């Protein structure tokens, strides 16, 4: 990894062995033109302390690097730690198609649904985009399928739509917390720059409508997108699995209409009224009743 | 604290009152950071025994 | 009368009741006075250089003779001016030059000099000036320095007690924290017993050092212990008691008092027994040997005859050695008192438990336990111990310091030296004992008598010192090696160290940083932060949870509320609305001091210290028109309960009711009806906003946005100025008048603003020009409009109306919904100015060099460059345009038969030169704004760029020829006149100047004298004139430094616009966080009766859970004064009479409660009052106190005055259906800012990544297309999924897969879905990491 | 931050290599497109000649009609 | 570099099937190795197996 | 020359520089036996003298370096224009020890300067003016025909009249036998007419 271009300026353990190579030099040199009884007497005491420090520094002694106080990071170092092998490697991988959602209020959209600004998506599509466009034979070319949708063709906006049919699409929220983290629903493009989330999953996904972001995943095997519209999938996760209560619990002002409908102050227009119910629509939204009236008997079926 | 504050958000606060009024809420968010981590790494060793 | 020149064109409706007696402070002279101080010019040395210098600045020869001193320093002029310097982009700094003297005196004579080269003045460095803004110009970026605050030096006797004891004792610790050397520490173990610790180390013997300290155990018992006489002669066990002294004891037995016995035997003590023993004469009683027994040899005594060592010091006496103690040595020994009750020994106790008892052994021990190894010769325990803290070099702590350890000591006098004493150290463990046992209270931690804040100054001072301290050694080094020489004191000055820790302190330092540009008070904030990280303070982002709590000292230093919500929370306060600094290191607060029923205007700083002592009256008192109380029980402050306190008991009174609130805070109106946690999050939020295109000014703020754009400097004030001259949208040109123009002066100013300059957060600073022409201003007036203001406010965000009612999901719980309204007219569009740059670096391949000739290139790319290979100044930028094209040379080639055709065929490129081109962002467009080049001296290429130096010298030759004109005319105005009444008339002179016929004789006597004295001044000055222009001309091509080998160094600097579209981030300053998120077309928002819709629907529901009551006040508040501006604005459209209008606003601004004085139709004339008009062209501005707000009452009433709803209920009509809305609701006007956190960054997305060499995983945030990593706690969750393919594709796709992901990719071409395991490659790599260490590494099958 | 990047940029070989295993090919049309790509100048010639490509295929299937077509 | 770190002839093959002198430089040697140098004709994977 | 002139500094740091350490030589007798003593011993001896070479190569580089830099004022004066054929029996009789005792030492070392890195060979030089009170220099010749190149002839590279007359202008005289022309990678003039 050379900096300014001119000079690798390697680092740690090579760098160590740059001194164990001086060693390694020694050994040959020890080897012969040199007496090893006589030699290894401070010779070999260094050679173990070196060797040391490049497999572990930190067992004894102090190795720094140049113009830093810091100790070095040897063999072993690099295998344990938050910054080691057994860091955040084993599962720690960053995404192929992800990353850095918006969140705000998806009002429409009743609870099987999902709401995705569109400039990521088909960025996410370009491989079912290219697999369209060759099977359709809108580009024979994998070249004649870059220039395309580098044109930005609204054929390619209809190729991508009827892909986004037929895939549902996964979203999780920051902190992962509980397992209705991360959901699974069907994918709606929209026209902004943000992701639009129904009152369905909302108190699972834990965020609050704030500065936030959400993350959103493509089952690309088969087996994926069965597995994630059969368990991923938020319109199963109905009760909560812990409390066994509901997972989807209704607490937004949906519950203040509803109890606005189900009210009656002392007796309001029409209050003796009383019809079959059909038409009480009528009675209300045009005129005559009220929610919050009283009185209204109706044959109820 | 001996003094209570009789005051109401649509009434207003006064300045000692105020005062006081802030080291619970200072506590608060403090609380809630040092506890976060806690609570994770509780839940990670138990995890890591499931 | 509020002339207020730049005021006067608008003034805001204030709702103050208190009367105002103190201004603001200067609210930046915290980070300047520091800086000032820190190379003023003192006739003593008592701080800074003055000292750092006078500390170290004699270096002498080792015995040889010869002295190095100083008269005085001096600092240099600049080099590059402040925004020239900007341009340059070098430190704007100040060099900095001593007179030195290198003074060689001969041997055999008595200090006897016989030479001196006290002739050599000495640069040692440059001094980095502070600016009038006091913002640093460290390599020209705009930065400051955080402020220390630290723990005052002294000594204090700590508890350090609880539950870290793990014993259930209670310790009574002590530590000394010294400005400088060594940390000492007197514990008080569980064994009740004192251990000494140095720098916490393993502990240390209590009395191993007064042994140590030339103090034997005698005089160190003596001092200590009080010792009782025991006068038991011929066996009398007679003994001269107190009362007074030793009492509370029950008598066990033998208890007489002078004959007759008070005490009983088995008696417990009484107040009338030890009262009768003392009102009676009480002589050596007898008592019993039990008592002696007990009782220890305090005296070390000798036989008469021998000198035994028969009953040694530190023994309890035996009745078996008692007798021969009495017989052989004396018969009255030395015993002490050491009442348990109320006392204790505690140091004999640890006397017995002293492993040495020399003092060369206890020196011995000191060095064993400083350095583990080497033992000392008798010389090197002895030198470290007097070094540790006897030495004037090594601890030296601080004059303050010993202040405050001296009234530690309650001594008389707090002058001391900063090393260390015997008394003082012996009243210390003094005063330890006596808490211990009980004599005092332990300190405070969170007490502000404690902490004190150190100033930029001081931190300078010391790393200047430091240096000093470095260059001594070798000064003295090189005075004594060779000083037989009589060179200057120049022999071994090398400002190269001195440079690099002074620009090290200031550049890289976490104690600084660049500073925040997002809006006018977030940089009058931050510059003025105060936290306690860094050198000093905390050392880790751990260790406090009591550190952060709000002090009861802590009233009137920060504003309780503004610091941040992340991790370091409770450590970034910021300096008080009026928070003074006290005389050392600390800070105090003005306050009124309440004198005899009358509260005295006079205001004087007080601290902590002075805090706790007086009684203080709380702000919302009423104050008689004698000064007076009104009611006599009045809520006040004495210790820290505040309390009802007595007319006559009150001995202070404060500022003003926000000297609890600081400028972070102040500034949020409203404040009495807002909660406590929302308010602090909506403040960090609130200076977290971006100047717009359109500066809507802040309809009802706080009455303050005036000074906080006044003095944070982002406008122009008009230094002494009478009248505008010339105006530009370049700049302004302003005649100074002659009675405040000085003589030989221009009287002529001219401030030049630059607009479109990329501050320090990205953002786009153009301020902008207030007067339009022969504006008639006096000093210091507004001439500037600045970023994000408008005719002088704090014009953050902008104010629009706002109905309150949910609907239709769209505000389900922190939703704003804006209609198409605010898009159409695009209020709150963003701005910025990005830059970036290239570089021409001379290879050994070959230079790279921007020739624009970029082979195997599509023209399109060239038809926006030059031949320079720059981009004309106003293009047009989008994709990946090419911006600096440099061409690297690479590797000749050879005879090359295939290359020979090549180059005979097309030519001229041969492949020799490669693309070293630069080219626009990915992902980023914008128009090109302007742009700049700094090229390696010597380097004079200047293609597109001698255009870019011609205009510049133009400018700067326009600017050098008014002067020049406006002298030349009066010169030519006093010519002309010396020619009047010489019979020249005027016609002559005016159609040439012809000398005015060259001295025609008109007097002939002076007026040839004069006319030559005339042309030899006009002559001066043309040359004169000549002179500078030349002087700026070399200056402007001096030549600039490119030290990395480039050839030449060029920046661009774009131009973006942004657009306000979904899901965006808005707030309130009535605390109040929400996204922007539906886009409603115009048929859609609800319209008013009137018809007039609102933009903004906001979602109600959250109102409780956060107390907001700010944001109805707001909406209130909002509704009055837009009425208030229609109405104003109607009567102008049927072009109501001057006397009409006046009377309207006469009667609207004097409605409400008293609050301040200003009357129309008496000051204003009436254009002036038409002005007045014109600009409340959209309203009334507002100025609500925090801690005095309006009342409601005034609001509600006004809103009949205004015609409107004082309930603020109103009908509404559903755009959508068209239906009569229920609930009638109140709506108004609310302000709203936009935050930085911008979509801009938001939106990311990633279809296929580059792996890396190492690991082969993807990048990460957004560099080069990233993607972020997941998570362990997800993965858990993915497992509790059971969901094995998509666990298994995100180990495998998602992951190092390279191989992999080449199969994968062609099988989604192919439309396979299938994923190859194999086995991850960091699974091999961990094993020859295994095999990499010792142990080999094997996988059975 | 640590100066640390491994960007593993493709040189419009590995772009190569996809295109090949994305364009339909069998196992030795795949092996000749392959050998064609390995020796390829930097100017873009290809240094060597199909007879030496048909050679080093070492098939006699492997003719320079094959080659051709694969070139 | 020669007989240490990213030393030809040892840890594998050079960036392309050539050999560290330059001879070899083809596909038509699969596991020839040069006699000016010693470096197989393949591919560098075995850079870090190796 | 970013600040316009600088010490070259022999590039000092990268100057090789073998430090001997009184604990190497405590060592080097922990390495008691007699032969390699006295291996040792004369190792020591040896590397005193290759010190006097390493020290010889710098001093040599770094005296004859000032002298040739002498010639240039604010780094480079006029140039290349600036030296003649330079005599490195005349830098080495000014290092007055070995004078004209030539060696490579300078060579097999270059100094950088504004423009780039130069040779400290290339800080020697040869004659190529010929006539006009010219006898030396051919960096200065090149340069004048550069500037020539820089007017050469359209139908040919500046022909070798053209050349020629130019160098002549300059006073220098090279003639056609510097006209270098095809050491210009420039072939001949009626080859390098081309379709317009």
């Amino acid at each position: 990894v050379p900096l300014d271009g001119g000079r690798f300026a390697t680092s740690d353990l090579n760098d160590l062995y740059r001194r164990v190579i001086n060693r390694n030099n020694r050994l040959k040199r020890l080897l012969d033109l040199a007496a090893p009884d006589i030699i290894v007497r401070n010779e070999k005491r260094m050679l173990q302390e070196a060797v040391d420090a490049l497999l572990d520094n930190g067992r004894r002694g102090r190795a720094i690097t140049g113009s830093n106080k810091r100790p070095l990071k040897s063999l072993a170092d690099m295998i344990k730690g938050k910054q080691g092998r057994f860091r955040q490697n084993l599962l720690g991988k960053r995404v192929d198609y992800s990353g850095r959602s918006v969140i705000t209020v998806g009002p429409y959209l009743r609870l099987h649904q999902c709401g995705l600004p569109k400039k990521m998506a088909l960025e996410l599509f370009k491989p079912f985009i290219y697999g369209k466009l060759e099977l359709r034979g809108l580009a024979t070319t994998i070249k004649a399928a870059k220039k395309m949708v580098e044109r930005e063709e609204a054929v390619v906006w209809d190729i991508l739509d009827e892909v986004i049919r037929e895939h549902p699409v996964l979203l999780n929220r920051a902190p992962t917390l509980h397992r209705l983290g991360i959901q699974a629903f069907e994918p709606v493009l929209i026209e902004g720059k943000a992701i639009q989330l129904h009152p369905l999953v909302c108190a699972a996904y834990n965020a609050d409508f704030d500065g936030d972001q959400m993350a959103v995943h493509v089952p690309l095997t088969l087996e994926a997108q069965l597995e994630a519209r059969a368990l991923m999938m938020s319109t199963n996760n109905i009760l909560s699995p812990a409390n066994g209560e509901p997972i989807i619990v209704p607490s937004q002002d949906v519950v203040l209409g509803l109890y606005y409908m189900t009210r009656d102050c002392v007796n309001a227009k029409g209050e003796g009224m009383v019809l079959t119910g059909p038409k009480e629509a009528e009675r209300l939204y045009r005129s005559g009743l009220a929610s919050l009236h009283a009185r209204v008997k109706v044959r109820i079926t | 604290i001996e003094t209570p504050i009789t005051a109401n958000f649509r009434e207003g606060l006064n300045v000692l009152q105020y005062f006081i009024s802030t080291h619970g809420a200072r506590k608060g968010l403090a609380d809630t950071a040092l506890k976060t981590a806690n609570s994770g790494y509780l839940t990670r060793r138990l995890v890591d025994v499931a | 009368m509020v002339y207020s020149y730049t005021e006067k064109k608008r003034i805001r409706k204030d709702f103050g009741k208190r009367p105002q007696v103190l201004d603001v402070p200067y609210l930046l002279s915290i980070q300047l006075d520091s800086f000032q101080k820190f190379i003023e010019q003192d006739p003593e040395g008592q701080y800074g250089l003055e000292a750092a210098f006078r500390s170290v600045f004699p270096i002498q020869s080792y015995s040889g003779n010869s002295e190095l001193q100083y008269v005085s320093y001096r600092l240099g002029e600049p080099v590059f001016d402040v925004q020239e310097c900007q341009i340059r982009g070098v430190t704007y700094s100040a060099p900095l030059r001593v007179k030195l003297r290198l003074v060689i005196y001969e041997r055999e004579a008595p200090e006897g000099t016989v030479k001196d080269i006290k002739e050599q003045e000495v640069y040692m460095g440059e001094i980095p000036l502070m600016t009038d803004n006091g913002t640093f110009v460290i390599n020209g970026t705009e930065r400051v320095i955080v402020s220390q605050l630290h723990r005052s030096p002294g000594v204090f006797f700590d508890s350090d007690k609880g539950k870290t004891h793990s014993s259930g004792k209670v310790l009574y610790n002590a530590r000394i924290i010294p400005y400088r050397g060594s940390w000492l520490d007197f514990e008080f173990d569980p064994k009740d017993n004192l251990f000494v610790r140095i720098d916490r180390r393993r502990k240390l013997p209590a009395t191993i050092i007064l042994r140590a300290l030339n103090y034997t155990t005698e005089q160190i018992l003596d001092l200590f212990f009080e010792k009782v006489i025991f006068e038991i002669r011929d066996n009398k066990l007679q003994m001269e008691l107190v009362p007074e002294r030793l009492r509370g004891e029950t008598a066990s037995f033998d208890i007489e008092a002078n004959g007759k016995v008070y005490v009983e035997k088995g008696r417990r003590i009484t107040a009338r027994h030890i009262r009768q023993l003392e009102k009676d004469d009480v002589k050596l009683i007898e008592v019993p040997v039990e008592y002696i027994a007990g009782k220890v040899v305090a005296k070390d005594y000798i036989d008469e005859s021998t000198g035994e060592l028969i009953c040694a010091a530190n023994m309890e006496l035996s009745l078996d050695l008692l007798a021969k103690l009495s017989q052989s040595g004396h018969k009255r020994i030395e015993t002490l008192f050491t009442n348990d009750l109320d006392h204790g020994p505690y140091i004999s106790e640890t006397l017995r438990v002293d492993p040495t008892n020399d003092r060369l052994s206890a020196l011995v021990e000191i060095y064993r336990m400083m350095r583990p190894g080497e033992p000392p010769t008798r010389e090197a325990a002895e030198s470290l111990f007097e070094n540790l803290f006897f030495s004037e070099d090594r601890y030296d702590l601080s004059a303050v310091g010993r202040m405050k350890f001296n009234r530690s000591l309650l001594r008389e006098e707090i002058e001391g030296s900063g090393i260390l004493s015997k008394d003082d150290i012996i009243d210390v463990m003094k005063k330890l004992i006596d808490i211990r046992n009980g004599k005092g209270e332990v300190d405070d931690i969170d007490h502000l008598g404690n902490r004190r804040i150190r100033s930029v100054g001081e931190m300078a001072e010391n790393q200047f010192r430091v240096g000093l301290v470095r260059v001594e050694r070798a000064v003295k080094e090189r005075l004594s090696l060779g000083d037989l020489d009589t060179l200057m004191p120049q022999d071994m000055i090398n400002a190269k160290p001195i440079s690099a820790a002074v620009k090290e302190f200031f550049g890289s330092s976490q104690l600084s940083q660049f500073m925040d540009q997002n809006n006018p008070l977030s940089e009058i904030t931050h510059k003025r932060r105060i936290s306690a990280l860094g050198p000093g303070g905390l050392t880790r982002e751990r260790a406090g949870f009591e550190v952060r709590d709000v002090h009861p000292t802590h009233y009137g230093r920060v504003c309780p509320i503004e610091t941040p919500e992340g991790p370091n929370i409770g450590l970034i306060n910021s300096l008080s609305v009026y928070a003074q600094t006290n005389e050392y290191g600390f800070l105090e607060t003005p306050y009124r001091k309440v004198t005899d029923g009358v509260v005295t205007d006079e205001i004087h700083y007080l601290s902590a210290i002075e805090e706790g002592n007086y009684v203080i009256a709380q702000a919302n008192s009423n104050l008689d028109e004698e000064g007076h109380f009104v009611e006599d029980l009045v809520t006040c402050r004495s210790k820290g309960e505040s309390s009802l306190f007595s007319r006559d008991q009150v001995d202070y009174m404060d500022v003003s009711t926000q000297q609890v609130v600081s400028v972070g805070a102040s500034l949020i109106p409203f404040l009495e009806h807002d909660d406590a946690n929302r308010a602090l999050m909506g403040a960090n939020m609130q200076r977290q906003a971006v100047p717009t295109l359109r500066a809507d000014k802040p309809l009802v703020g706080t009455g303050m946005e005036r000074a906080v754009a006044v003095d944070s400097g982002v406008t122009a004030v008009a230094k002494r100025g009478g009248v505008v001259q010339y105006v530009d949208a370049s700049r302004i040109v302003i005649k100074v008048n002659e009675d405040e123009m000085y003589p030989g002066e221009a009287g002529i100013d001219i401030y030049n603003l630059t607009k479109y300059t990329r501050s320090n957060q990205n953002t786009c600073i153009n301020q902008m020009p207030c007067v339009s022409l022969g504006e008639p201003v006096e000093r210091g007036d507004v001439l500037a409009d600045g970023p994000s203001t408008d005719l002088g406010e704090l014009a953050l965000g902008q104010n629009m109306r706002v109905a309150f009612m949910p609907w239709n999901g769209y505000n389900f719980e922190d939703s704003i919904l804006v209609s198409e309204r605010v898009v159409q007219e695009d209020r709150f569009t963003t701005i910025h100015i990005q830059e970036l740059a290239c570089v021409s670096r001379d290879t050994k391949l070959g230079p790279e060099e921007i020739t624009a000739d970029i082979p195997n290139v599509g023209e399109a790319a060239l038809s926006k460059l030059d031949e320079s290979g720059i981009v004309y100044i106003g293009a047009e930028v989008t994709g990946g345009d090419i911006l600096v094209g440099k061409v690297t040379p690479k590797g000749e080639t050879q005879l090359t038969p295939e290359e020979k055709l090549l180059r005979a065929i097309f030519g001229e490129k041969a492949s020799d030169v490669k693309d070293s081109s630069l080219r626009v962002p990915n992902g980023v467009s914008g128009t090109v704004i302007d742009v700049q080049v700094f090229t390696r001296d010597g380097v004079e290429k200047d293609k597109r760029a001698l255009e870019i130096e011609e205009m510049q010298l133009k400018q700067a030759k326009k600017d050098l020829s008014e002067e020049l004109q406006i002298l030349e005319a009066g010169l030519f105005s006093r010519i002309r006149a010396v020619l009047v009444a010489g019979g020249v008339e005027a016609e002559k002179l005016d159609k040439l100047p012809r000398d005015r016929w060259l001295e025609l004789g008109l007097t002939d006597e002076e007026k040839q004298n004069q006319l030559e004295q005339l042309a030899e001044q006009y002559d001066e000055l043309k040359h004169e004139f000549e002179k500078k222009l030349e002087a700026k001309r070399r200056k402007i091509t001096q030549g600039d430094d490119l030290a990395p080998g480039v050839l030449k160094i060029v920046k661009v600097y774009l131009a973006v616009k942004r657009r306000i579209q979904p899901g965006d981030k808005m707030a309130g300053r009535h605390g109040n966080k929400g996204v922007i998120s539906k886009i409603n077309p115009i048929e859609d928002m609800p319209y008013d009766e009137n018809g007039t819709p609102v933009d903004i629907v906001l979602n109600p529901l959250g109102v409780p859970s956060r107390m907001n009551i700010g944001q109805i006040l707001e909406t209130h508040l909002g509704m009055a004064a837009k009425g208030i501006g229609d109405k104003i604005n109607a009567m102008l459209k049927q072009q109501q009479e001057v006397a009409k209008l006046r009377e309207f606003i006469q009667r609207a601004y004097d409605l409400g409660a008293d609050v301040r004085q200003k009357v129309d139709l008496s000051t204003f004339s009436d254009e002036e009052v038409m002005r007045l008009a014109e600009n409340l062209r959209k309203g009334m501005p507002i100025a609500t106190p925090v801690f005095d707000g309006a009342k409601e009452a005034e609001i509600k009433e006004l809103l009949k005055l205004g015609d409107l709803p004082t309930s603020g209920q109103i009908r509404l009509y559903d755009g959508r259906t068209g239906e009569q809305f229920e609930r009638p609701v109140t709506v108004g006007y609310m302000y709203m800012l936009k935050l930085n956190h911008l979509v801009d960054d938001k939106m990311h997305a990633r279809s296929t990544g580059s792996y890396s060499l190492v690991t082969q995983q993807p990048l990460g945030g957004k560099a080069q297309f990233g993607g972020q990593r997941f998570g362990e706690m997800e993965v858990w969750a993915l497992e509790a999924y059971g969901a094995a393919y998509t666990l298994q594709e995100m180990l495998t796709v998602k992951s190092d897969d390279v191989n992999g992901r080449t199969k994968m990719y062609k099988n989604i071409v192919d439309g396979n879905h299938q994923m190859e395991p194999g086995m991850p490659e960091s699974f091999n790599v961990l094993l020859k990491e295994i095999r990499s260490l010792g142990i080999n590494i094997e996988l059975e099958d | 931050l640590p100066v640390y990047q491994g960007e593993t940029t493709q040189t419009l070989q590995d772009y190569l290599m996809w295109q090949v295993e994305l364009t339909p090919f069998t196992d030795t049309d795949r092996a000749i497109a392959t050998s064609i790509v390995d020796a390829v100048d930097d100017t873009g010639y290809l240094t060597i000649q199909i007879e030496d490509i048909v050679d080093s295929i070492g098939d006699d299937e492997i003719g320079l009609e094959e080659v051709e077509a694969v070139l | 570099e020669r007989d240490g770190l990213f030393c030809a002839r040892i840890f594998g093959p050079v960036k392309d099937y050539e050999c560290l002198c330059g001879k070899y430089k083809r596909l038509k040697h699969r596991g020839v190795i040069c006699e000016k140098c010693g470096v197989e004709v393949t591919q560098t994977k075995v850079r870090r197996e190796r | 020359k970013v600040s316009g002139r600088w010490t070259v500094e022999l590039n000092a740091d990268s100057i090789p520089r073998l430090k001997i350490n009184q604990q190497y030589a405590a060592m080097g007798n922990s390495a008691r036996n007699d032969a390699d003593g006295q291996f040792i011993r004369s190792n020591l001896q040896e590397a005193r003298w290759l010190i006097k070479s390493l020290e010889s190569r710098n001093d040599t580089l770094l005296r004859v370096s000032r002298c040739i830099v002498e010639q240039q004022q604010a780094f480079f004066e006029q140039g290349e224009e600036y030296m003649k054929p330079m005599v490195l029996a005349d830098i080495a009789q000014a290092v007055e020890m070995h004078e004209s005792t030539i060696s490579r030492v300078t060579t097999q070392k270059y100094l950088h300067s504004p423009r780039g890195i130069f040779e400290l060979k290339y800080f020697f030089s040869s004659h190529v003016n010929t006539e006009g009170g010219g006898e030396a220099s051919s960096t200065a010749i090149r340069a004048l025909v550069k500037k020539l190149i820089a007017a050469e002839n359209p139908a040919k590279p500046l022909s070798d009249s053209k050349l020629t007359s130019m160098l002549s202008e300059q006073g220098i005289m090279v003639a056609r036998r510097t006209v270098y022309r095809e050491s210009l990678s420039i072939p001949p003039s009626n080859q390098r007419k081309q379709l317009v």
